[PDB]
RNA sequence: AGGAAGUA
RNA sequence: UAAGCGCAAGUCAUCAGCUUGCGUUGAUUACGUCCCUGCCCUUUGUACACACCGCCCGUCGCUACUACCGAU
């Protein structure tokens, strides 16, 4: 399990459901170009690296 | 859940495009019995083309959450996106709206687009009927402010 | 800030005093009028008053705009009267009890643009200070016994009347969601001018009606009425089941309330003047309603 | 007073000079149009102009005291240094006058107060 | 009579302009290109004359061509707008 | 003129069923005459988006174009009179700009200056025609990004 | 009155107004009529363009001048008595401003008429004026109350009325992102406004003195404040701190109008900083109060 | 007078 | 703000089985979102642009005209 540093660009509003869990758009740190959107917990804003373990989730709700 | 209805619309007008390039493929091979079987929520609408099932479902949004549901939208499904903008700037299905949505989608993902390779290729693909559609509809209404100008003098 | 709502207490309070002072004048001047419109009796003394027909001809027209109604009472309530939302706080004493601060969370959910407050340890002057600066316009205040509670005091802003009343016969929300409308207040039984203050310090309490269609909208009603100088009010949510019937229910506080004050400046006015008190210990003051 | 009393033109301009004028400071009451008949007056003009009304704040002792202040400037009107003994105050703007910033007199009051602050 | 009334009314308004105006002066003000299209033309019930009636879009669709189900949709959207009215 | 209503029922059970059939001609003649014009427009939308686009034509479909060339002169304003009702929209300004575009191109500035309140309704078309057109230019303005978006 | 060399071209200088005008006697045609302001100035801003400059008086009239070839393009008479505040949004296209009349007018400068003129439901005369970028959102503020009156433009409304301050708010700004009002009084105090979110929420920032001015960093990191002392001082904005300031008393001290039986440099007076900016870079602050002086700050050193 | 229906 | 701590008062109603002030010390954790539970409002207006949407829908009623089914 390889650790992947990332960040943020985007908080999108409108979407996030289930509680406080903030979605968010997620712009690759090592190569920074591939950007996924991860789901996060707590308070999270613009420019605000977060760390991620395995990349192969597309998921949302 | 409007993202969610574009991503599953631009899903099923995906497949569809799939069938009828199947289908395509094998009338261009003979004109023997090759039943295209399409989806009964086309059916239900009426043999529809996907250009007017995702066109109609993008107009159900209202346009302030447009960037909403647009900006949701994942890198995995922005590329059937920019072939239904290659439709609907073929065809010309509401060129104001697959100009603004198209500009938005590039606008935020451009070195995603401009790293990538494929979507380059449909990238110009768009481009020609964009700038195709987009120049004649010009066309058109600078002949008719000129029409009206030439009548209104000659009153 | 200070300077302008002292200079607003002194000056509202001097054109107060000279209504006192022309209230006469007021009086023989409507019988000049009306004696002028009706028939020939008229007292020789206004008759002679020569200054008192100058200022007539200067001064019929508003005495004619407070006939008719057109003009409205100089107050501390008719300067914002029906177009400002009124904001109104609730607080409770010090260190409130657990049914203290339930009954405080149910008067909130009674007003509809009524804010709740943790009490802490937060100094009155800066009560009046906090709600002076950030515009509440009407904070009351909760007392308790030992939860079950016992006192409310109104209080607004800059400077109105609060009125300090004690609490009888509090039922709280029982065993089990209360809508948020604009509600229908209805008052029975204030038939005195104190009853018309105490009515117009609750009616301006909660917020204002758009007046085309109020007699049909909204399904909240709230129940002011006074037997015996003690007003009471329920609080009850109904569908109109008919055109000629109507279904209630109790929603909330089963609530009475006896005044003892009405004094005229906010809460920390513990020297500006009464208007009226609970007359205990004279011996004819409790065989009277109003005062 | 000279149009018939029922008259809305009346109704309306009894209602904006009586407030105006109060607002003003002039008159003392809104209320009364024969205030305007016999109460407004040069005199009231004059004690509403600026050192009888920081005398009557008590920004000074008598009014020589005040306007000799305010024709070496230690007073403001809001946030302008007033030099004119003339400036009529209107009734809002009788509370925001006050000591000018590096007043003299003004470290007189909090010396005289026992507090200043050199600061 | 009314035109003593109403040029009396005029000269108090006069009146009443100078005078607010030096009072306002003396308390140093301390008191109290063409045409849009949709303002040329926008079509209407005043703008049709027709037996068909133009709608919310703009645009006129008749009667004759409206079935029972939008003539029925019609009568329940004005009576919305009656009940909210 | 009881056998006129009789025309009138005949002919609108035709119009019907030739919407329901393919073709498009005699139902912009046919609703020309019968007069009722919200399903003209569902004509001219129709036709405009029809999959099927050639000739080098002026609204896509052949017959169309000297239609409207064979369009007479109370016919031709009364279609002036619902075009400048069908351009303040903006949902239905692309398809009757097209076919405004095949008027002004068939008719010349005599046949179309020739009278039968023509001013306020040719200057009505004028100003909302400007109006889309400054639209779309910001638009082609705006498509200089994906021209950048290759290299 | 001067006269052409042809004899074509008349021209007349009115001397109390600034009626200035040039005159075809033949073709009798007004070839210039212009006019200066007949009062003090109130206000100035740039088109974001760069090619115009608008400024309001205490003459009524709000007018435009364009910065090449020295005239007013339009003058706009539609206040009475004195206009206070003058400003853009983003776009260039519409024109806010303010004044004493009670009202905010919103003028449309491509069609060279307003939209819409707001008020107060109570009768005030605005002194200052804050308009959002994103031009939805109009912020205005008077002495009268002391209260600070924010309406919306894609409506017509009032959208709220807003607290806080115990004295007449003296200087409204929004940010160039558009996220934080801020506003200046006389309760010698500032305020982060934070409107946009669920939370319209408050922050002060207690000051000195009287604040007079209030100016942005063109990023909105930083934001900096005049006041009646004479001094400027700059606060980070995301996390409310004072990060610099200047005491600049001394130099601004435009010394002895007449009517001063107090030297030139005792006057307390000419000595604060009315207006301050920051330039487009965000270096340097221009700075200028009831003086002789304008003052040319810096920001980092 | 009732019962059931259409169109506007 | 929550929480600890003592001190004072007893103000015509209430309150010593306590009540109400007053100071002292003073955090964590949300400060976003309507996804869950709800509550309110939109689809009518209220002034006008540059911009943008593009006729929300179902069930009975009230009337107006047209023609019927069964008594008298």
């Amino acid at each position: 399990a390889p650790v992947k540093f990332v960040k943020v660009t985007r908080v999108l509003g409108r979407t996030g459901s289930r509680g406080g869990v903030t979605q968010v758009r997620v712009e690759f740190m090592d190569d920074t170009t591939r950007s996924i959107i991860r789901n996060v917990k707590g308070p999270v804003r613009e420019n605000d690296i977060l760390v991620l373990l395995e990349s192969e989730r597309e998921a949302r709700r | 859940m409007a993202g969610e209805r574009i991503a599953e619309a631009l899903e099923l007008g995906m497949t569809d495009l799939n069938t009828i390039r199947e289908w395509e493929e094998a009338r261009q091979i003979n004109p023997n019995i090759a039943p295209p079987q399409r989806n009964p929520i086309f059916v239900a609408l009426g043999n529809i083309p996907a250009e007017t099932y995702v066109l109609n479902t993008l107009q159900k949004i209202k346009p302030a959450s447009l960037h909403d549901a647009l900006l949701v939208l994942p890198f995995s499904t922005i590329p059937s996106l920019l072939t239904f903008l290659n439709l609907f700037a073929q065809r010309e299905l509401n060129v104001p709206l697959t100009c603004r949505i198209l500009f938005f989608v590039l606008k935020t993902h451009h070195k995603q687009i401009v790293a990538s390779r494929t979507m380059r290729a449909t990238l110009e693909k768009v481009r020609a009927n964009l700038r195709a559609a987009l120049r004649r509809q010009k066309d058109e209404m600078g002949f008719n402010i000129a029409a009206l100008k030439v009548v209104s003098m000659q009153l | 800030m200070l300077r302008k709502q002292a200079r607003q207490r002194r000056d509202y309070l001097y054109r107060r005093a000279l209504l006192l002072r022309d209230a006469e004048i007021a009086e023989k001047r409507a019988k000049l009028r009306a004696a002028l419109a009706s028939g020939k009796p008229l007292d020789p003394k206004i008759a002679n008053d020569k200054e008192l027909r100058k200022d007539f001809d200067y001064d019929v027209s508003r005495d004619i705009a407070k006939e008719q109604g057109e003009i409205d009472i100089d107050d501390e309530y008719s300067e914002l009267s029906g177009i400002v939302d009124p904001r109104v706080l609730v607080t409770t004493s010090r260190d409130p009890s657990s049914r203290l601060m339930a009954f405080s969370k149910e008067i909130r959910l009674m007003f509809p643009t009524a804010i709740r407050l943790n009490r802490g340890n937060l100094i009155l002057p800066d009560l009046v200070m906090s709600a002076q600066r950030e515009r509440l316009s009407d904070i009351i205040l909760l007392h308790e016994h030992r939860g079950t509670p016992t006192a409310i005091t109104i209080s607004h802003f800059p400077h109105g009347p609060t009125l300090m009343a004690s609490l009888h016969n509090v039922v709280l929300r029982a065993d089990i969601t209360v809508s948020e409308s604009y509600p229908h207040l209805i008052f029975e039984g204030f038939r005195t001018p104190l009853g018309q203050r105490v009515v117009k310090i609750l009616k301006h309490l909660f917020p204002p009606r758009d007046p085309t269609n109020n007699a049909k909208s909204g399904n909240r009603v709230i129940t002011f009425v006074n037997q015996d100088d003690c007003i009471e009010v329920r609080h009850h949510v109904y569908v109109r089941t008919n055109y000629n019937s109507v279904e209630l229910s109790e929603v909330g506080p089963r609530f009475t309330m006896r005044p003892f004050s009405i004094t005229m400046g906010t809460l920390e006015n513990k020297d500006a003047d009464v208007e009226w008190h609970l007359s205990q210990y004279t011996r004819t003051g409790r065989k009277k309603n109003y005062f | 007073s000279l149009l018939p009393p029922d008259n809305e033109v009346r109704r309306k301009h009894e209602t904006l000079l009586l407030d105006k004028l109060y607002d003003m400071g002039i008159l003392s009451t809104k209320a009364k149009l024969s205030a305007v008949e016999h109460n407004v007056t040069v005199s009231a003009f004059a004690r509403r102009r600026l050192p009888v009304v920081m005398t009557r704040l008590r920004m000074a002792e008598t009014v020589q005291a005040a306007t000799k202040l305010i024709e070496q400037g230690h007073v403001r009107v809001g946030v302008e240094e007033v030099r004119d003994p003339a400036f009529l105050v209107t009734r809002n703007m009788e509370d925001f006058v006050t000591w000018t910033v590096g007043s003299k007199i003004k470290q007189n009051i909090m010396k005289y107060r026992d507090k200043l602050d050199d600061f | 009579a009314d035109e003593k009334l109403r040029r009396d009314e005029e000269e108090i308004k006069r009146m009443w302009k100078e005078i607010s105006a030096k009072l306002d002066a003396l308390s140093s003000w301390h008191y109290k290109s063409m045409i849009a299209p949709q303002e040329v033309y926008a079509p209407s019930k005043d703008t049709a004359e027709k037996g068909e009636v133009v709608t919310k879009a703009g645009i006129p669709i008749a009667k004759q061509e409206m079935s029972r189900e939008e003539k029925l949709r019609r009568r329940r959207r004005e009576k919305e707008r009656i009940r909210k009215a | 003129a009881a056998q006129a209503a009789l025309k009138l029922v005949e002919q609108e059970q035709t119009l019907e069923n030739y919407i329901h059939a393919g073709a498009y001609r005699d139902a912009i003649v046919l609703a020309l005459q019968l007069n009722h014009p919200g399903r003209l427009l569902n004509l001219f939308t129709n036709v405009v988006t029809t999959r099927n686009p050639d000739p080098d034509s002026l609204t896509g479909l052949k017959a169309v174009d000297d239609v409207l060339a064979k369009l007479s002169d109370e016919q031709i304003f009364q279609l002036l009179l619902r075009l400048r009702d069908w351009n303040t929209n903006a949902r239905t300004a692309p398809v009757a700009q097209r076919v405004l575009w095949a008027l002004f191109k068939s008719h010349p500035a005599n046949k179309l200056s020739s009278l039968s309140s023509l001013n306020e309704v040719l200057d009505a078309i004028k100003v909302y025609t400007e109006r889309h057109y400054k639209r779309i230019e910001e638009l082609v303005d705006e498509s200089y990004l994906v021209e950048y978006t290759l290299r | 009155v001067t006269i052409n060399k042809s004899g074509e071209w008349l021209a007349f200088g009115a001397s109390k107004l600034g009626q200035l005008l040039v005159w075809e006697w033949q073709s009798e045609s007004y070839i210039l009529k212009q006019q200066g302001h007949f009062d003090a100035m109130n206000s100035l801003v740039y088109s974001p363009d760069g090619q115009r400059i608008v400024t309001a008086a205490d003459d009524g009239k709000i007018k435009v001048w364009d910065v090449e070839s020295g005239f007013c393009i339009v003058t706009f008479t539609e206040h009475t008595s004195g206009v206070t505040a003058c400003e853009f949004a983003k776009k260039g296209s519409v024109l806010f401003t303010a004044s004493l009349d009670g009202s905010v007018r919103a003028w449309d400068l491509i069609r060279y008429r307003n939209f819409r003129t707001f008020t107060a439901p109570e009768r005030l005369s605005f002194t200052c004026m804050a308009v959002d970028p994103s031009g939805e959102v109009i912020a205005a503020g008077s002495i009268d109350s002391f209260d600070i009156h924010i309406w919306s433009v894609q409506t017509g409304q009032l959208l709220d009325r807003l607290s806080g301050h115990e004295g007449p708010v003296s200087s409204l700004a929004f940010a160039p992102d558009g996220s934080v009002l801020v506003s200046g009084s006389w309760d010698r105090t500032a305020r982060i406004w934070s409107i946009f979110s669920r939370t319209q929420t408050s922050e002060p920032l207690q000051l000195q003195s009287d604040v007079l001015d209030v100016a942005f960093r063109p990023d909105s990191k930083q934001i900096a404040i005049s006041t009646l002392d004479g001094q400027l001082t700059f606060w980070s904005v995301s996390e409310a701190q004072q990060v610099s300031g200047v005491d600049g008393r001394r130099d601004v001290s435009g010394g002895r109008r007449i009517t001063d039986r107090r030297t030139a440099a005792n006057v307390a007076g000419t000595k604060n900083f009315n207006t301050i900016r920051y330039s487009m870079d965000g270096t340097c602050l221009l700075a200028g109060g009831n003086s002789k002086y304008i003052c040319l700050y810096s920001t980092t050193t």
